[PDB]
């Protein structure tokens, strides 16, 4: 073995100090501070040429480890097979190192998210869902890990690339982002991702709410220069205003997915147009007239009445609409998100209530004191 | 010298509850259970706790007594910061009121062997229909001082205003072998 | 035959997951609490023992108990997935030996210290500190990968107890092949 | 020498504290039985 | 006022909307029941505030107070 890496000990900047350093942790029977250091030298900036000299070696530090962590085991092989690039027997080197420490330590869902995702380029679509499904009624009963959530929810990002992931896309997404927090990877990946999830959002059809466009740090923080746009674009599909200018600003960019999509995002921006225009009004007047429809959401007055009965049917609202006076009736079950100079007014509304309370409780143990008692 | 009639025993609210609550869970059959507190001085019984034991096949009887419950649970709840000491025995009598049986006598004198102001408290969960706890307190007397032209307990003031007793514990033979103690339950306020 | 209470501190950090003793420091560390407690009973059948781990947590899993085998019994299946925290370690091996059953029993503290200790040095010397305002004896000993006579082990060591004191040691392990047999030597038969 | 001496010593202290449970149990068990039927 | 019981339930998910993860102490509710030999026990213990059941006006009152 000691020749095996004196003669391997080549493709590493300054060949001594790449492979015989983490052999003098070997030497000494050792294999935490050891794995550290292999994980370390794998993630350094090299072709890996020599991936077929460590594999044997790898091999042998697996014949008789008996120590190492499995955690460290699978995210060394994921590298391994990342840079071998051999699909054919990938998937068999996979099952095998999978199958090499069957334990009850949680490392088999990392494996299984990585044959899912060296699957979804080959054979994407009948049992990648099984994949899916196994890992993640198998992702219980430890929730603090936040690796393993991670892994799988980037596999459910990888197959945002279907024709029914949209909204789903959007959710899972939310969940990665909020599996890691700190940077921990370059500036375009994370503006790549706020911008996928913002084009889900967008194209979800399942998804409204918006929440997280002003409460999610990451694509809040980002995207201030290079095609901002989107966050104001977010802003809008909040605001319900027309905005249809910031609408053909992105219409310009990122052509496919939103030329093809412009009449259901013009459906969306009327939808939440009346949302917003309804969450305006002053809660007593809750009565909305045609004309203010009309000249809000630039439609017909002919197109009011099936657009509230779509925002009705949905599940945003639970209100009803009459005719002869075209006045339509208003309740809410479809809450929003709130903000300071909101907050500051509602709970000035509630102080009101509060000292409308007292007074009136006030004033009828007053009136009762006798017959309190 | 002879005990007092003013003699009352203070069941804190805890104990009463738990003793209820025991006699109703081993209806039909009977349970007992030891009653910790301190008798603090002459004229009270202090009943602060009371704990069930493990129910046993002879019924209430001294071989249901099992010493090494008992000074487990003791040792282990005087861990937990509750010191008491064994101020007597609580046991039930479902439908038959509040008296004391021969075996209930026998028990009794054990008790008063290593306590001599142990108390029996009989409870019938069954009649304590709501509204109405049918509770009592007893202690031996002795056929001698009895006999023996003595009265079994001086009423030393008026506090023998306990009304006239059921006419089961007569029937029972209440005075002839068990002072019944009169009741007063302690409740805090909060 | 002094009357006293052992209250063991055993790891399971990852840092027990290499090989540099026996098979690995887990059945090193194991029957090192075998072999302690073994004289500490012998010594004395009135004793009692108990463990608490210091992975991440500080768990009771056996409380201060004569039969030594629930220790044993606890310090099966330990599973190395933590880290060591050794500041609350040792605050919860006391706080667990104030609730000693017996009042004349005598305090004695041994901790498995296989990681590196990540403690301020005021941290470790107000430790001392409180430990000798309430008179409590700890000893220390280290296994593993480890920074060899630790400059701040051996000032808590050192004012642990001073000016003529019992002399809790610090005591340091051979790397490589050796067992508690320089554990047992010094450390076990004098305090 | 390890697996021997440790799971032997697992065994027997598990095997003899649920026995002492076995004996318990059911002697609570018979003295539960008593007369009559 | 009352509820002197607060029950709580530990909780672990990802948060949904994309926070950091915690334990976190989900509330569950609570209410105040007796059983039939508790309740006997109870009303003969309290005994002497026991309001009447049957309400009229001036607990009615109160109520609403
Ligand atoms: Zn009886």
């Amino acid at each position: 073995v000691p020749g095996f890496l004196q003669q391997s000990q080549n493709s590493g900047p300054g060949q001594p100090a790449v492979w015989h350093r983490l052999e003098e942790l070997y030497t000494k029977k050792l294999w935490h501070q050891l794995t550290l250091q292999v994980l370390d030298f794998v993630q350094d900036p090299c072709f890996a040429q020599g991936d077929g000299l460590i594999k044997l070696y790898e091999n042998f530090i697996s014949e008789f480890e008996h120590r190492v962590n499995p955690l460290s085991l699978v995210e060394i092989i994921l590298h391994v097979v990342r840079q071998m690039t051999d699909p054919n027997v990938a998937l068999t080197f996979l099952e095998k190192t999978r199958e090499k420490v069957k334990s009850s330590d949680e490392a088999v869902i990392l494996c299984k998210t990585a044959i899912g995702a060296l699957k979804l380029n080959i054979g994407d679509l009948q049992v990648t869902k099984e994949t899916i499904e196994d890992v993640e009624e198998m992702l219980n009963n430890l929730p603090g890990v936040t690796s393993v959530h991670s892994r799988f929810y980037d596999l459910s990002s990888k197959y945002y690339q279907t024709i029914g992931n949209h909204a789903s896309y959007y959710k899972d997404a939310l969940r990665f982002l909020g599996c890691v927090d700190i940077k921990d990877l370059p500036v375009s990946e994370q503006q790549e991702r706020a911008f996928t999830l913002g084009l889900a959002g967008l194209l979800g059809e399942g998804v409204f709410n918006f929440g997280e466009l002003l409460m999610h740090p990451v694509l809040e923080s980002l995207r201030n220069t290079d095609r901002q746009w989107l966050i104001d674009t977010l802003y809008a599909f909040n605001s319900g205003n027309v905005e249809r200018f910031q609408t053909l600003k992105t219409a310009w960019g990122q052509q496919p997915d939103l030329a093809a999509n412009e009449a259901q995002l013009l459906r969306k921006i009327q939808l939440l147009c009346l949302m917003e225009m309804t969450f305006t009004r002053p809660a007593n007047h809750r009565q909305l007239t045609f004309e203010e429809i009309a000249k809000s959401a630039k439609i017909t007055v002919n197109e009011v009445e099936l657009l509230v009965m779509k925002a009705l049917s949905v599940g945003l609202v639970k209100g009803s609409i009459d005719e002869v006076d075209k006045r339509v009736h208003m309740t809410w079950v479809q809450p929003r998100v709130l903000d300071l100079q909101q907050i500051k007014g509602m709970k000035d509304r509630l102080e009101f209530w509060c000292t409308d309370v007292k007074s009136m409780e006030m004033l009828v143990e007053h009136q009762a004191h006798d017959i309190l008692t | 010298p002879a005990v007092d009639t003013a003699e009352q025993v203070y069941i804190s609210s805890l104990a009463l509850l738990k003793m209820l609550k025991h006699g109703r869970a081993g209806v039909p059959m009977e349970v007992m259970g030891l009653m910790l507190g301190e008798f603090v001085d002459d004229y009270t019984v202090r009943v602060i706790d009371v704990f069930a034991m493990p129910q046993s096949g002879t019924g209430v009887s001294v071989e249901a007594v099992d010493p090494v419950f008992q000074a487990k649970m003791l040792d282990m709840l005087k861990q937990t910061g509750r010191p008491e000491m064994v101020v007597g025995w609580y046991h039930s009598h479902p439908g038959f009121g509040c008296w004391l049986s021969g075996v209930d006598i026998n028990t009794q004198q054990s008790f008063e062997a290593l306590s001599e102001r142990a108390v029996a408290v009989v409870v019938d969960p069954i009649q304590s229909v709501k509204g109405k706890v049918v509770i009592d307190a007893f202690r031996l007397i002795n056929a001698n001082m009895m006999v023996l032209g003595h009265e079994p307990r001086q009423t030393t003031s008026n506090l023998g205003h306990l009304n006239k007793p059921s006419i089961q514990a007569l029937i029972h033979g209440l005075n002839r072998h068990y002072y019944s103690i009169t009741i007063n339950y302690r409740k805090n306020e909060l | 035959m002094v009357l006293e209470s052992t209250m063991v501190c055993v790891d399971n950090s990852e840092y027990m997951r290499n090989g540099d003793f026996l098979p690995t420091r887990l059945q090193a560390q194991q029957d090192a609490v075998n072999i302690v407690c073994h004289s500490k009973t012998r010594s004395n059948p009135e004793n009692n023992v108990g463990l608490i781990t210091l992975a991440n947590d500080c768990e009771v899993l056996t409380t201060l108990t004569p039969d030594t085998g629930r220790i044993l019994s606890k310090l099966h299946t330990v599973q190395p997935k933590g880290k060591i925290t050794f500041c609350t370690g040792i605050r919860v091996a006391h706080l667990a030996l104030k609730h000693r059953q017996g009042k004349n029993h005598k305090m004695r503290i041994i901790a498995f210290v296989g990681s590196p200790v990540e403690d301020n040095e005021k941290d470790l010397v107000k430790l001392a500190k409180r430990l000798k305002k309430e008179k409590v004896n700890v000893d220390i000993i280290n296994f593993g990968e480890e920074e060899v006579n630790t400059e701040k082990l051996t000032a808590f060591v050192n004012t642990l107890n001073g000016k003529d004191g019992t002399g809790s040691h610090l005591v340091t392990v051979p790397p490589g092949p050796s067992l508690a047999d320089a554990l047992i030597s010094s450390p076990i038969l004098a305090g | 020498i390890k697996i021997m001496k440790s799971e032997v010593l697992r065994v027997t202290h598990e095997l003899q504290a649920m026995k002492d449970k076995i004996k318990e149990n059911s002697e609570k068990i018979k003295v539960n039985k008593t007369l009559p039927y | 006022l009352g509820l002197p019981t607060e029950a709580y339930i530990s909780v672990e998910e990802v948060h949904d909307d994309g926070t950091p993860t915690s334990k976190t102490f989900e509330h569950v509710t609570s209410e105040i029941g007796a059983e039939e030999a508790e309740e006997v026990g109870v009303e003969h213990l309290l005994r002497d505030i026991k309001d009447t059941t049957v309400g009229t006006l001036s607990q009615r009152i109160t109520n609403q107070v």
